[PDB]
């Protein structure tokens, strides 16, 4: 996360980290939605340009956590993959369209102060929310930097970073690049005139971008971070799969698995 | 730069 | 059922330091 800040204790309950076996290091973040199932981009685990097809045991996923690099003992809590599911639409050959993949794990991990899962949204919630200025929030351990940099030079965060982020107009969003942008994907970020800044980067990818629900005060993962071109530059915007565009897809893979 | 995970964790 | 209330904020009625934020940009 660039220019945004360190997060408060419990205050992304859902926060997930992917983590590679070995070589030890963070994919990408995630977001914990029941005891067993976790949520992510599914280029987090598929991306054939990067030669990238993680298979479950190469992975494994840290869930209740603050620090970055520390065993956070009494704290978080480890589970495995039982099985990868990634959306049978998702365009890596492309644009990213459809970036979603779930996981099942093994066995339910045990909710906490630390550990509670995040709310999908209904149709009326995201009709209501998804707007152009609304503000959402993204969290994650990724870098706090464009310029590659780690702990010697302002590169990686010591603890989970949080920043809110509005909504951009659709018109605004295509016209920020030449990617085709589709109905799967929503950008957000702030403009050059606004002045406030911030964006997801490096190693934020596949955590949520989540909505705190002004009806019944309830936080909802309206996105998944998906990406970007640089990090927090003028005129560029965070892109976001649009998690209820592929809510069906969803529930089909829960009810059925 | 990661701190291992102790076995028992896993 | 229990989704999306931290036991740590909206549990306890205890806000964290910038939902407010989150809250002013709706409408």
């Amino acid at each position: 996360i660039v220019e945004g800040s360190d997060a408060e204790i419990g205050m992304s309950p859902w926060q997930v980290m992917l983590f590679r076996k070995s070589p030890q290091e963070l994919l990408c973040g995630a977001s914990l939605i029941s005891d067993r199932w976790v949520l992510t981009a599914a280029h987090c685990l598929l991306y054939p340009p990067w030669d990238k097809n993680f298979t479950e045991n190469d992975l494994l996923v840290r869930i209740g956590k603050h620090s970055r690099t520390r065993y956070e003992r009494n704290i978080e809590k480890i589970s495995m993959l039982e099985k990868i599911y990634i959306h049978p639409r998702y365009n890596w050959r492309e644009n990213l369209d459809r970036d979603i993949a779930l996981m099942k794990l093994k066995k339910p991990v045990a909710f906490s102060d630390y550990i509670h899962p995040v709310c999908l949204p209904d149709r009326e919630t995201a009709a209501s929310l998804l707007q152009a200025g609304y503000k959402g929030r993204v969290t994650g351990w990724g870098n706090l930097k464009e310029t590659w940099t780690a702990n010697v030079g302002k590169g990686q965060p010591s603890v989970l970073q949080v920043v809110n982020l509005p909504i951009v107009e659709r018109p605004v969003c295509k016209d920020s690049t030449r990617i085709r942008i589709t109905d799967n994907m929503f950008c957000a970020g702030y403009k050059p005139d606004e002045g406030k800044r911030g964006d997801a980067c490096e190693g934020d990818s596949g955590g949520p971008f989540v909505m705190k629900s002004p009806f019944n005060n309830r936080w909802y993962q309206m996105g998944i971070v998906s990406w970007g071109e640089g990090c927090d530059r003028d005129g560029k915007y965070g892109f976001y799969t649009h998690v209820f565009r592929l809510k069906k897809w969803i529930q089909k893979v829960i009810d059925q698995f | 730069d990661y701190e291992p995970i102790p076995e028992e964790a896993f | 059922a229990d989704c999306g209330l931290r036991p740590l904020f909206e549990k306890k009625s205890l806000e964290d330091k910038t939902e407010r934020e989150l809250l002013e940009s709706y409408i």
